[PDB]
C-alpha cells in the first residue's frame, strides 16, 4: 500500500525519540493503517508490575491477549482472564528457565534494567521474544529479540533483533547533545541441542552475539559517523 | 473520517519536524497520507514557512551573488522577505523554496552603519570557517533598544550516502553603550540512515558582554566572540563523543561483563 | 519473523 510505505518512510525520518508521539499521530491521521503500522514499527518497551510476585515485566504484543498482558513470573494475565493464551506446559517450563537465564544475562551486561521472555508453540518448534529495557546520565536502551526455533539432535535458529537507543548529555562545553536511533539485524545458525547445549544456551549465545555486534556497530554509527559529519559542517 | 482541521494540524507537526535536507520526502509522505492536495498546500502554509524560518533556509536571488537566509527577522509579510545586505525585498514560495520579484527596499535607519560593518566582518568569518556557509545580519530596535541579529547557516546534504547535516547559529547583540549584551544559540542536526538510523540533535546557549566603541571596532569584537564560541562548541562536541562512550554509553549496556569474558551459559543454567 | 502466539484475540494497540 502506498500510504503504508509513506508512513513507514515517515517513521524513518522523524526524530527517533518521539516514536510514540509520531506513531500515535500517524494512526490518528490514517486509522486504517493502525494494524499494519503497529506490526511493522518497533515501539519502545513499557514496564508493568506483577504485584503477586513483586517483579517488573515488559509489555509487548506477544504477551497480550485482548486488553490484558501475561506476566512471565506468575504466568497470569493482568487484568485477569478466564482462558488467556498460554504456552504449553512443556514450553512454560522452558520459558521459566529462559526468564531466569536472561535475568542473569541482563544483570551481567546491563547491571540494572528489566528483562522478560515469552515463548509460544509452533508446528515444528517454537518461537520467543527476549525483551530488555535499561534506562540511564540520561538515556534508554530497548532491545527486542524475536527467535524462531525449528527442531529437526540439531535445531535451526533464526533471530531478528532491534535495538533502540538514545542518550543525552548537558555539559558546559558541548551544551545539550542528544543521540537517538535504532538498528535491526538478523542472524541464522544450526546448533546441536543436547543436555549440555540446551535450547536456552543456544538462544542466549545467539542473543549475546547479536547485542555485542549491534552495540559495536552503534558505537561507530553514533560516536563515529555523526561525529565525522559534524566536523565537516564547519 | 479525520476532520480536515486535524489532517492539517497533524500534517504540520510532521512537516515542521522534517530533518534538514529531507523536507521534500517528508512532504511527499504527508501529501500521500492526507490525499487532499489543496487542503495540504493551503491549510499547512504556515508550517512550510515555519520550517524554512526555523531552518535558516538559504536562497539565491537572481542578479545577486550571495544567498540570503530565510528567518523570522527577515519576515516582512505577504510572503516577502528582506535581504538587508542588498537592500531589497523578494517574494518567496516556501514549498518550492524559490525567490522572485526582487524589488528595491529602503532600509535607511540609524543602525544601517552598524549592521553593514557587522555584516562585512561576518561574511569574511563565514567564508574562512565554513565549507559552504551563508549569513544574514539584521539591525532592529527591539523594545527601544538597538539590536544586531547575526544568523549563520551551513549544510551538507548527501542523500547518495544516506546522511544530511546542518549548522545554525543566531547571535543577538543588544547595543547599550558602553556595553553590549550577547545572547546566542548554536544548533546542530545530523541524520545518518545507511545501516540503521541515527539522529544527532544539539544546541548551546551563549551569554556574554562586550564593550562597544566604533561600528568597525565593535564589529571585530563581535566576530571574535562568535569565532571563539563556535570553535569551542564544535571542539567540545567532538570531544564529548569520546566522553559519552566512556560514561553514558557504558551506563546503558557494558561492552563485556566485569569478568571481561563472554557469558558461561552452562554456569547460568546451573 | 515468525508468527506470534496463536489464538490471541484483539487488535494491536498503542500502550
Amino acid at each position: 500500500d502506498q500510504q503504508l510505505d509513506c508512513a513507514l518512510d515517515l517513521m524513518r525520518r522523524l526524530p527517533p525519540q518521539q516514536i510514540e508521539k509520531n506513531l500515535s499521530d500517524l494512526i490518528d491521521l490514517v486509522p486504517s493503517l493502525c494494524e499494519d503500522l503497529l506490526s511493522s514499527v518497533d515501539q519502545p518497551l513499557k514496564i508493568a508490575r506483577d504485584k503477586v510476585v513483586g517483579k517488573d515485566y515488559l509489555l509487548c504484543d506477544y504477551n497480550r491477549d485482548g486488553d490484558s498482558y501475561r506476566s512471565p513470573w506468575s504466568n497470569k494475565y493482568d487484568p485477569p482472564l478466564e482462558d488467556g493464551a498460554m504456552p504449553s506446559a512443556r514450553l512454560r517450563k522452558l520459558e521459566v528457565e529462559a526468564n531466569n537465564a536472561f535475568d542473569q544475562y541482563r544483570d551481567l551486561y546491563f547491571e540494572g534494567g528489566v528483562s522478560s521472555v515469552y515463548l509460544w508453540d509452533l508446528d515444528h518448534g517454537f518461537a520467543g521474544v527476549i525483551l530488555i529495557k535499561k534506562a540511564g546520565i540520561k538515556g534508554c536502551w530497548d532491545s527486542i529479540h524475536v527467535v524462531e526455533v525449528q527442531e529437526k539432535r540439531t535445531a535451526h535458529y533464526k533471530l531478528t533483533s532491534t535495538v533502540m537507543l538514545w542518550l543525552q548529555t548537558n555539559k558546559t562545553g558541548s551544551g545539550t547533545m542528544n543521540l537517538g536511533g535504532s538498528l535491526t539485524r538478523q542472524m541464522e545458525k544450526d546448533e546441536t541441542v543436547s543436555d549440555s547445549s540446551p535450547h536456552i544456551a543456544n538462544i542466549g549465545r545467539l542473543v549475546e552475539d547479536m547485542e555485542n555486534k549491534i552495540r559495536s556497530t552503534l558505537n561507530e554509527i553514533y560516536f563515529g559517523k555523526t561525529k565525522d559529519i559534524v566536523n565537516g559542517l564547519r | 473520517r479525520v476532520s480536515d482541521e486535524e489532517k492539517v494540524r497533524i500534517a504540520a507537526k510532521f512537516i515542521t519536524h522534517a530533518p534538514p535536507g529531507e523536507f521534500n520526502e517528508v512532504f511527499n509522505d504527508v501529501r500521500l497520507l492526507l490525499n487532499n492536495d489543496n487542503l495540504l498546500r493551503e491549510g499547512a502554509a504556515h508550517a512550510f514557512a515555519q520550517y524554512n524560518m526555523d531552518q535558516f533556509t538559504p536562497v539565491k536571488i537572481e542578479g545577486y551573488d550571495d544567498q540570503v537566509l530565510i528567518t523570522e527577522h527577515g519576515d516582512l509579510g505577504n510572503g516577502r522577505f528582506l535581504d538587508p545586505r542588498n537592500k531589497i525585498s523578494f517574494k518567496f514560495d516556501h514549498l518550492r523554496k524559490e525567490a522572485s520579484d526582487p524589488q528595491p527596499e529602503d532600509t535607511e535607519s540609524a543602525l544601517k552603519q552598524w549592521r553593514d560593518a557587522c555584516d562585512s566582518a561576518l561574511r569574511a568569518y563565514v567564508k574562512d570557517h565554513y565549507p559552504n556557509g551563508f549569513c544574514t545580519v539584521y539591525g532592529k530596535s527591539i523594545d527601544g533598544q538597538q539590536t544586531i541579529i547575526a544568523c549563520i547557516e551551513s549544510h551538507q546534504f548527501q542523500p547518495k550516502n544516506f546522511w544530511n547535516g546542518r549548522w545554525r547559529s543566531e547571535w543577538k547583540f543588544t547595543i547599550t553603550p558602553p556595553t553590549a549584551q550577547v545572547a546566542a544559540v548554536l544548533k546542530i542536526q545530523v541524520h545518518y540512515y545507511e545501516d540503521g538510523n541515527v539522529q544527532l540533535v544539539s544546541h548551546k546557549d551563549i551569554q556574554d558582554s562586550v564593550q562597544v566603541s566604533s561600528d568597525v571596532q565593535t564589529a571585530k569584537e563581535f566576530i571574535k566572540i562568535i569565532e571563539n564560541a563556535e570553535n569551542e562548541y564544535q571542539t567540545a562536541i567532538s570531544e564529548n563523543y569520546q566522553t559519552m562512550s566512556d560514561t553514558t554509553f557504558k551506563a546503558l549496556r557494558r561492552q563485556l561483563p566485569v569478568t571481561r569474558t563472554k557469558i558461561d551459559w552452562n554456569k547460568i543454567l546451573s | 519473523k515468525p508468527k506470534g502466539p496463536a489464538g490471541k484475540r484483539g487488535i494491536r494497540r498503542l500502550i
